[PDB]
């Protein structure tokens, strides 16, 4: 399986997966994070699909395999009519389940302020409704690091040396400490962060890496509004996760009846670290929701 | 974002 075509939405070509299951009850529709990066490091959801559950990949504006608008389109609000347009455009008047991971958590909430009445059910794995909160929590994670690359963060950071061999060095330990804690990264997720080095979504809207957010979504934050989402929803967080479970925990707080999961010994990608475990209850939470 |  797996159709791959190039859906023309707002006017520019994006492409999209869509794996369907065989006695398919019920449609997911995945959102990537980044901003900028690509469906690819999601793939292992696809194992969903052998509980009777599609899912639809694809690469956002600009991300991936997908063309760049313009860039004053680079914003979350136009991933979210992006979206809409998307699902409409597939899939027509039926309802699905939207999940979203770490920035496409946030577009995720997003999209449900404004149509939660196209969803069943929401679900959101390490996802934020404040980027300031991501960025507040994320230092914190910077000072519990070693001295070495703690300074190396802060000198080499506020100097703009994010090429230097030991602020380099220092990504990689935070990474493997909150961004995936197993060893061996599958190329698919490789293949995410060489799609965000290479296009301009990433550089432009998020930053310089995963905990650097200077982008044009710094001041985004829609903590205000998530409290209206009145349909069923999953959040999911790693335990040493780079968007800790306490962001996790206000959109938890936000959104009546959604359920909190933190997932143990895992961080960001726990689709990879427990991909068993985290498949099982993502197809639990869905078929729960029927 | 990287890796290596
Ligand atoms: O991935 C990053 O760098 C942060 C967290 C998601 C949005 N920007």
């Amino acid at each position: 399986e797996c159709i791959e075509n190039y859906a023309k939405v707002n006017g520019i070509y994006i492409y999209y997966k869509l794996c369907k299951a065989p006695e398919e009850k019920a449609k997911l529709m995945t959102m990537h994070g980044g901003p900028g990066m690509s469906h690819d490091y999601l793939l292992s959801l696809r194992d969903m699909t052998k509980e009777g559950i599609t899912v639809l990949f694809y690469d956002q504006f600009g991300c991936g395999r997908s063309e760049e608008p313009d860039q004053s389109k680079f914003t979350i609000d136009y991933g979210v009519e992006e979206a809409e347009a998307l699902r409409s455009k597939l899939f027509g008047n039926e309802k699905v389940f939207l999940m979203g991971s770490s920035y496409g958590g946030a577009l995720a909430l997003a999209y449900a302020v404004k149509y939660q009445d196209h969803l069943k059910g929401l679900i959101v794995s390490g996802g934020l409704s404040s980027v300031p909160l991501t960025v507040k929590e994320m230092n914190r994670l910077i000072d519990e690091l070693p001295a070495k690359y703690r300074d190396a963060i802060k000198k080499y950071g506020s100097s703009g040396s994010y090429e230097n061999p030991e602020y380099q060095e220092a990504v990689n330990y935070f990474y493997h400490q909150h961004l995936l804690r197993s060893e061996d990264w599958p190329p698919e997720v490789l293949k995410s962060l060489e799609y965000a080095e290479r296009r301009n979504v990433y550089r432009i809207m998020n930053g310089p890496n995963q905990f650097t957010i200077t982008g044009t979504i710094k001041d985004w934050d829609i903590t205000d509004k998530i409290s209206a989402i009145k349909i069923p929803t999953l959040i999911t967080v790693g335990e040493y996760d780079e968007v800790t479970p306490n962001v996790a925990r206000v959109i938890h707080e936000k959104i009546a009846g959604s359920e909190l999961h933190v997932f143990r010994d895992c961080s960001h990608l726990t689709m990879w670290e427990d991909r068993e475990g985290y498949n099982k209850l993502l197809s639990d939470f869905i078929l729960k929701h029927l | 974002p990287l890796g290596g």
